[PDB]
């Protein structure tokens, strides 16, 4: 069965998921256990949590949604290849092959004059991978187009770039059919994936006892309609962080508004049933014409838009069973009383469209001048910005013991361009007013200079040969070593390639 | 007016760290971990295989 | 090599068989060299300081956002113009501005204990000011609608919700070596380093 | 001043640029004195951009002598249409503005 | 050209024995076999590196013969990678890879040379925390498990010391004993 | 030469303001933006009203474009209030509350607006190439 978790804390989930590894067990201790997250981090924070309360965390796999999708369709289904010939990399390398071919016919006129232009074929591939980005985007999120598209057929009502899509990609449903590669591709598979699950009797061997999907905010209807049929034969748990405790989604019709209505969510351990709506009866007045709700919070209204679409899938399911774990938030502070807004959805913002709401203050919650919790801060450098951050950090170290430097989290939008200032403030500090730092999610390119040396070489058959390249090559130290060429040496070196006359060129043929 | 800077009566302890053999035995392999997380770290220092 | 190994095994998984030039495989493999990063040490111990990444949403103490300024968050991607899931958009659909629309929520929601937000309101050059992103904007907007400081019940809503948006944002210095900074309050510096520069105690 | 030299030198390898010009000025008092002679706080901006400047530049950078080349090309021949190097208000004072 | 060789290298591993039992890699099963298993060993209390040398040296041999260890005092999570897991005959093992280059000749791969390899790197504090994973994770996972009954040695083997015609050569066998991975076990927890 | 007024210029065809020194053409320039978001100026409006990302505004600087964008945003949240609340002090916001015939959907389209100011068009020159040369690959014949 497929079971949906819902809870405003992340820590609550993971302690559902703790205890349900706790009650039931795999038989056989080879046997993985399986949990889907899309990032890395998730995974490595749920094996910490994991191994701080059962003291070990071993043998757990993290496959991505998509993959694991095709390992079951692997498992279940018959004849079907280990990797998909359909994919992001492979379709790139054959239509830089099928277009020239194709550039011939008149549906792809637009196209022809785009690659008249290059001659050292740049166009074509960065016009290959910009097409298999979008088939792959179609094979995950529209299937019937290129279920339409395969026969011959136009979808009616689309837009005007699917003239020159449409038959480009049937051409690839071909050319792959004459080198021999499987035809099987994630839109074909997954009716006939979901038919045979449904009209199995019993459970089919090789699929795992129980799956987790936890961290994921946003899944495809597809990957969804799949775990509703795959969650009848194997146990399916969604650890899902909903921010608001009341169904927030909107609506398609009052049709499913009412089945809606009927839906009720069970508690985890009280055995006590809750509806979704804070009020059954006027639930219909929220609702708009059109099928889109009002939500009550104006934050969680502009910042809500993914996760609308994910519940309103979420409730879609029709065995799946759904569980509520929300905790409250008592508003003892502005952050506090931010999250209990957001949580219990209510807007406290008054509008002042009275005369005697203008007039007074006193409908408004009190601040206490002393509270800190939310504190906005400006700055006319980024490195004004680190280095008060810095102090900020410090201070609210001396001013709470039990806090940790691991418990502090600072985000950036661009990691690359603060991490010269977060690295030179950091650094900077003295001993006794240090405090250990650690930078992540930068770009691999810049991480050591061997890689920025390499790249430079791969340019040696277009390059003009000046002095001073070739001596910052040398300026390398593993470069150096190699040739065993040393600092004081590299002196004498640049001294005499200074006063010999090498100006630039390596020989008379360069 | 007196301008004192403020003083750090408690000083932050790096003392808690996760960490890995090669980073708990071997020090001279610095951040390779940290590019290959499943960099053979146990051979280092090759020889002359020309 | 395990990334040119991959460029090259991906391209002879489509049975490639024409002649390719070296500037398409270098520019490729300067590209995916981009592409990748590193996130080893995110819980290492020490302080996190990475980017914003989607569906990663972990409970900490304290959280800090930095360069928050506009123009900056959030961050934008623009359609390829010729994808036609961008031009009719349907339930289910994944966008890179509602992702970090939702990241903002998300990092809202995490924090257990403090929030600290940062930007850049003054040009260092000219002087000049600079405004903050929309949803801080939208943030300190509701704060300072939904809440009143003491002793503020007699005046009315604007004049309340302009105080309490004074009460909370804090203008620091130009410089470090400022004595300002170095004065009791909420924003004393614990860098002696620039106490002898500020005590203006020094011989030309 | 040999000995101090070479922990610069070591300071700047291990850390980086700006925190090797820091720990010289601290030692020295680079700041205090040029505060204190007339004329020297546009000198001590210029200084503290330029920092910054070389640490940035140093952070995308193959080796060390990599940056003081680059900064010895910076210096003959200059920008002035560069938003980078355009350098920035002397003091926040209210004072007669030219 | 390192294809007719490589081929015969590999078969030479594939058809060795590892213990005094004759178990070897072919003839295990697909799902009698675990490959690069990620675990995660949660450390409560600071370790020293000067009491962890003193329990392990009475214990072990290897480890009196070879220097104290040093190391900062670490209190957190452990990450390891094992290559291999394998049970036989109800009995699991532990396999690891060891791909280093000992010595130019097969004298330098003998059992005398690679003890004398292993406790050069030090790698029997490698494999006695790997024993203590194995045990906690066998622990967890079995509802009925004993150390003794569950539980069959550490293998290292070297690559390029594997022999057709020399058994010996290239495999170190080698089972802690279980009142030291019990003190280990105590030690880590509290 | 004619006397410029915001309310009744005719927003259709080409159009050239000359705005002399002190005479703050920005308060022009959102004065108009404005117009265009809501529509108002009944023969002088424009047929439909349009969006924020349709709006296009084109600045010499980067500070001044960021100071426009700042204020234009301003503007429209001072514009909403006045018109949840029907009754403003400024008058500019009282000769549109004037022109504008229901001010529950004028506020609900302004609130769209605010919430649309991220993605505003309000580029210098050289941006406005930028994103046009990318948008439209294709015909221009530029890499990607
Ligand atoms: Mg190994």
């Amino acid at each position: 069965m497929l079971r949906v978790y819902h809870s405003n804390r992340l820590d609550v989930l993971e302690a559902l998921m703790e205890f349900i590894v706790e009650r039931e067990r795999l038989d056989d201790p080879f046997e993985p256990e399986m949990i889907l997250v899309q990032s890395t981090g998730m995974a490595q924070w749920l094996q910490m949590t994991l191994s701080q309360k059962f003291g070990i965390a071993a043998n757990i796999d993290f496959p991505l949604p998509a993959s694991f999708i095709w390992d079951m369709f692997v498992r279940v289904l018959p004849e079907i290849p280990k990797e998909s010939a359909f994919n992001k990399q492979s379709m790139s390398w054959k239509l830089m092959t099928l277009l020239p071919q194709l550039l011939e016919r008149e549906d792809f006129t637009l196209l022809r004059h785009y690659l008249t232009d290059d001659s050292d074929k740049r166009k074509l591939f960065q016009l290959s991978s910009k097409a298999a980005d979008l088939f792959d985007q179609y094979l995950v999120y529209r299937p019937d187009w290129l279920a339409q598209w395969e026969t011959g057929h136009l979808v009616e009502g689309l837009g005007e770039a699917q003239a020159w899509q449409a038959p480009l990609w049937k051409a690839l449903v071909e050319y792959t059919h004459q080198l021999g590669q499987p035809r099987w591709h994630r839109a074909n598979l997954y009716q006939r994936f979901i038919e045979t699950l449904e009209s199995a009797t019993t459970c089919p061997p090789g699929l795992p006892s129980r799956v987790f999907i936890c961290g994921i905010s946003a899944l495809p209807p597809v990957y969804l309609q799949a775990l509703q049929a795959l969650g009848k034969h194997i146990e399916i748990h969604l650890l899902f962080t909903n921010p608001c405790r009341y169904y927030w989604g909107d609506i398609k019709d009052p049709a499913y508004l009412a089945k809606l209505l009927t839906r009720q969510r069970r508690h985890s351990f009280e055995d006590r049933e809750l509806p979704l709506f804070r009020d059954s009866e006027n639930a219909g007045q929220l609702f708009n014409s059109d099928g889109e709700q009002d939500v009550g919070n104006p934050l969680l209204a502009s910042w809500g838009k993914l996760g609308r679409d994910y519940i309103y899938l979420l409730s879609d399911l029709e065995s799946s069973q759904e569980l509520d774990a929300f905790v409250d938030v008592t508003p003892d502070n502005l952050l506090h009383n931010i999250q209990s807004d957001i949580l219990e959805l209510e807007n406290r913002a008054v509008a002042g469209v009275n005369i005697e709401e203008f007039s007074r203050s006193d409908n408004k919650r009190p601040l206490d001048p002393l509270d800190s919790s939310i504190t906005f801060h400006v700055c006319h450098s980024p490195q004004r910005e680190v280095e008060v951050l810095h102090d900020r950090l410090l201070a609210m170290l001396e001013e709470d013991p039990t806090l940790t430097p691991r418990d502090i989290i600072v985000m950036v939008a661009d990691i690359d361009s603060y991490s010269p200032f977060i690295q030179a403030v950091f650094g900077s500090a003295p001993a006794d007013r240090y405090l250990p730092y650690a930078i992540s999610d930068r770009r691999a390119r810049q991480s050591h200079p061997v890689l920025e040396a390499f790249i430079s070489l791969l340019s040696l058959p277009d390059s003009r040969f000046v002095s001073e390249d070739v001596l910052a090559l040398l300026d390398v130290p593993v470069l150096a070593a190699r040739f065993d060429i040393t600092e004081e040496g590299l002196r004498y070196l640049r001294q005499w390639v200074n006063e010999s006359g090498i100006r630039w060129g390596i020989d008379d043929d360069n | 007016a007196e301008l004192n800077a403020k003083t750090l009566q408690r000083l932050p302890g790096d003392n808690w760290r996760v960490t890995s053999y090669s980073g708990l035995q071997q020090r001279g392999h610095g951040i390779a971990q940290d590019l290959m997380p499943r960099l053979d770290v146990d051979a280092a220092g090759v020889a002359s295989v020309v | 090599e395990q990334q040119w190994q991959a460029i090259i095994a991906e391209g002879l998984g489509a049975q490639y068989g024409d002649a390719v030039p070296l500037s398409l495989l270098r520019d490729e493999l300067a590209q995916r060299l981009d592409q990748e990063r590193i996130s080893q040490r995110f819980l290492a111990g020490p302080v996190n300081i990475c980017t914003l990444m989607p569906m990663r949403s972990i409970p900490f103490k304290v959280v800090c956002l930095l360069g928050m300024n506009d123009g900056v968050y959030p961050r934008q991607l623009a359609p390829l113009g010729f994808d036609l899931m961008s031009q009719k958009p349907k339930r289910g659909d994944r966008s890179r501005r509602d992702d970090d629309r939702y990241l903002f929520l998300e990092a809202l929601i995490s924090a257990q204990q403090k929030l600290y937000i940062s930007y850049i309101g003054r040009s260092i050059q000219d002087n000049s000011e600079r405004f903050p992103s929309v949803l801080v904007q939208e943030l300190i907007d509701y704060i300072g609608q939904s809440h009143y400081l003491p002793g503020d019940e007699a005046l009315n809503c604007d004049e309340s919700e302009a105080r309490v948006k004074a009460h909370l944002t804090c203008l620091h210095t130009r410089m470090p070596f400022d004595p300002q900074n170095y004065q009791p309050g909420e924003r004393q510096s614990y860098a002696r380093e620039w106490l002898p520069a500020a005590s203006q105690a020094g011989k030309a | 001043v040999v000995e101090e030299f070479d922990g610069y030198r070591q300071i700047w390898r291990k850390r980086g640029v700006m925190p090797m010009l820091r720990a010289l000025m601290s030692a020295r008092n680079i700041a205090e004195n040029l505060l204190a002679t007339a004329g020297g706080e546009r000198r001590l901006t210029d200084i503290l951009h330029i920092s910054e400047l070389l640490q940035e530049a140093g952070t995308q950078l193959e080796s060390e002598h990599a940056l003081v080349r680059w900064l010895s090309q910076h210096i003959l021949e200059p920008d002035s249409n560069a938003s980078s190097q355009q350098m920035r208000l002397e003091s926040d004072k209210h004072l007669v503005q030219i | 050209q390192w294809e007719p060789v490589l081929t015969e290298w590999i078969t030479a591993v594939l058809q060795a024995p590892l213990n005094e039992t004759g178990v070897s890699l072919s003839q295990l099963s697909a799902r009698n076999k675990q490959v690069e298993m990620e675990f995660y060993l949660p450390i409560s209390e600071p370790l020293i590196a000067s009491q962890l040398d003193t329990l392990i040296r009475q214990f072990d041999p290897l480890s009196a013969g070879c220097p104290p260890l040093e190391f900062m005092q670490v209190r957190g999570m452990l990450k390891g990678f094992i290559d291999l897991v394998f049970r036989h005959e109800g009995r699991y093992y532990l396999l690891d890879y060891k791909s280093n280059w000992l010595g130019e000749d097969s004298s330098a791969y003998t059992q005398q040379a690679m003890a004398a390899a292993m406790q050069a790197h030090r790698y029997d504090l490698q494999y006695q925390l790997y024993t203590l994973a194995l045990h906690r994770y066998l622990r967890h996972r079995i509802a009925d498990y004993d150390y003794e009954h569950h539980f069959g040695g550490v293998i290292y083997l070297f690559l390029r010391g594997v022999d057709k015609e020399h058994p010996q050569q290239g495999i170190y066998t080698t089972r802690p004993n279980a009142g030291l991975i019990a003190l280990m076990d105590e030690m880590f927890a509290g | 030469a004619e006397t410029l007024d915001p309310l009744r210029l005719p927003l259709q065809g080409e159009r050239l303001i000359e705005a002399s020194a002190g005479t703050g053409k920005t308060f022009t320039i959102a004065a108009l933006y404005l117009r265009l978001l809501l529509g108002l100026g009944g023969s002088a409006a424009f047929p439909r009203p349009l969006t924020v990302e349709e709006l296009l505004v084109v600045t010499f600087t980067e500070a001044a474009t960021a100071e426009l964008r700042g204020r234009i945003r301003s503007n429209i949240h001072e514009l909403r209030i006045a018109c949840l609340r029907e009754t403003t002090d400024n008058p500019l916001y009282e000769r549109l509350l004037e022109e504008i015939d229901d001010k529950a959907q004028a506020a609900q389209w302004l609130l769209l607006a605010e919430r649309q100011m991220d993605e505003a068009a309000v580029f210098t020159i050289h941006g406005f190439c930028q994103r046009m040369l990318n948008l439209n690959a294709f015909e221009s014949g530029m890499l990607f």
